[PDB]
């Protein structure tokens, strides 16, 4: 379950293609003598889409992070249950 | 696809063949030809009690399979009427210019259909403007994943009812799987290879007993008849003596050959025994066979309505974001987020309902 | 040794949130697990 | 933490 | 027959002894940090300069 919840949440960071969104502002902001009205406008929501990534990558980590910490819980509950060392007495006893 | 043709028979196969077997108390107890073995897990109660499990889990496929079926379906249409819709939108947007796409905000195109594009809900109704579609989207795959959590619990059901583990509802089920290969076990660790051995030893043993008692009493009698040559008192003297022990070893030849009797009926039964349970293995290791076959197919199964069920869910959350307040850049961004996992769900039914209705009709065959 | 390839891409996959950059060596780091979690698919597909 | 799930039911069983 | 009822119960208590055993040392750090906190905060009073508060 962990294996099939985060094979499609990789790829929603690989092909975002928001940074390419980036681009398009990159060639709308230095590259015309433009007005600052919109200079600054375009600054802003890239400084949101920034952060938004920001927030998807993190946003990433919580339903990442969220399983493999659920995973070292149940390795630990099962790495801790000694049965052979409890019964080398019980086996013995019983094979004599 | 990962879950192939072959894979659905080998259900159906599994599903087959269980209906096969018998559920009744009576009918097992017929199915396997015995009464009461001697070792505890092979006793016809705790037998009976296994196949009206089988017997259950099999009645399940027909309301699974007929779940799996439908939903898919669903999960075509819904794949492709919101892949026409998000597809088109992206790409009139792309028409804005990036100066004017910022100063624009997803509340200033809430107002009309933006560029001839619309959308059919699940209930077969049409929806035009952006401001209706976005949020007739917004239940429509909210009630996609309610669905298809319903098919998924539903499936896994059958699954670890098939293998073993903890149900939807909590209850820990022991394996069908095991379950035979505990029976299968114990049908091969027996003693009747040996009590049939070792009770001919006693009746070889007893029959020498009883050949040596007809020695006896063909000889006491011998001797009983010793007095009236001469003798009539002697006669009541030896055949006081004799006459007693002559019908004392004939008690004995009396009762010996009642109990070699009754022994011989603990082997003619236990003979008939072997052979019921050696043939039983025989039809317990298909039946392991046919759900060898069934654990791989539904780990296929599972992991495929695994992987659709986290598409869903991660589409409608991501979905979550999409409000008016939203500036045109970010809504676009977020939007793509959404649809690109609904690719996948289109490319996955479509993997499946050719990987089903194929193996439907082969099925009659 | 697959909780270490979990901890130890997290760990490295936040360190790359302290800074935000775009870089595309992001990508690179996440196809370099994102193939290792599609072999790790396979395997279960190809369980047989 | 150090007193697991698993040594409660120990006790417990 | 007894035997082997009394090496479940020994197994049983060889799996409580573990258990306890990290119970307690839990306790026991828990016991030291409640003590050690107020018996250092029993120094606080009025006469106290405020950084060394």
């Amino acid at each position: 379950d962990s294996l099939a919840q985060l094979a499609p949440v990789l790829k929603q960071l690989t092909s975002d293609a928001a940074f390419q969104t980036i681009a398009q502002i990159d060639e709308a902001l230095a590259d015309p003598s433009l007005s600052k009205d919109d200079r600054e406008a375009l600054t802003l929501e890239r400084n949101n889409l920034i952060q938004n990534l920001s927030k998807h990558i993190d946003n990433v980590i919580v339903s990442f992070t969220g399983r493999t910490s659920k995973l070292t819980n149940k390795i630990s509950d099962i790495s801790d249950m000694v049965i052979a060392e409890r019964l080398q007495d019980l086996v013995t006893q019983t094979e004599s | 696809g990962i879950f192939t043709k072959g894979d659905l028979i080998n259900i159906k196969l599994y599903v087959k063949h269980s209906l096969e077997l018998p559920f009744t108390l009576e009918g097992v107890k017929e199915y396997i030809g015995y009464n009461d073995i001697d070792i505890d897990g092979l006793k016809p109660a705790k037998m009976a009690t296994l196949f009206k499990e089988i017997h259950d889990h099999a009645l399940s496929w027909s309301g699974v399979e007929s779940k799996v079926q439908q939903q898919s379906i669903d999960l075509e249409n819904a794949g492709k009427q919101i892949t026409l819709t998000g597809d088109e939108i992206i790409s009139v947007i792309d028409q804005m210019p990036i100066i004017e796409r910022v100063k624009n905000k997803l509340g200033d195109l809430t107002d009309k259909q933006l560029a001839e594009i619309t959308y059919t809900n699940d209930d077969k109704e049409i929806a035009v403007e952006l401001g209706n579609i976005l949020e007739s989207m917004k239940k429509d795959i909210k009630r996609q994943q309610e669905n298809t959590q319903k098919v998924k619990t539903a499936v896994s059901d059958f699954k670890l009812k098939l293998i073993g583990g903890e149900l939807s509802d909590g209850t820990i089920a022991q394996g069908l799987q095991p379950q035979i290969s505990s029976k299968k076990k114990l049908m091969d660790d027996n003693n009747l290879s040996t009590t049939i051995k070792d009770l001919q030893s006693k009746i070889d043993e007893k029959n020498k007993e009883i050949d040596q008692f007809q020695k006896d009493y063909n000889k006491y009698v011998g001797l009983a008849f010793s007095g009236m040559v001469g003798g009539i008192i002697s006669w009541a003297i030896t055949g006081g003596i004799f006459g007693d022990k002559a019908e004392k070893a004939r008690k004995q030849k009396n009762k010996l050959i009642d109990e070699v009797k009754d022994l011989q009926s603990q082997v003619k039964d236990k003979s008939a025994l072997q052979t019921s349970v050696q043939n039983l293995s025989l039809s317990f290791a298909g039946i392991h066979t046919s759900m060898v076959d069934a654990e791989e197919a539904l780990n296929h199964l599972d992991f495929m309505w695994n992987t659709m069920l986290t598409q869903i869910t991660t589409s409608r959350d991501k979905f979550d974001d999409i409000n008016d307040a939203l500036k045109l850049t970010s809504f676009v961004i977020a939007f793509k987020q959404v649809i690109e996992p609904w690719r996948d769900v289109q490319g996955s039914a479509a993997q499946l309902i050719q990987t089903f209705d194929e193996a439907l009709a082969e099925y009659k065959k | 040794k697959i909780e270490q390839v979990w901890i130890s891409f997290a760990e490295q996959l936040h360190k790359l949130s302290n800074d935000e950059i775009n870089q595309q060596d992001l990508s690179n780091l996440i196809n370099g697990q994102l193939d290792f979690l599609n072999n790790l698919t396979l395997q279960y597909n190809k369980l047989k």
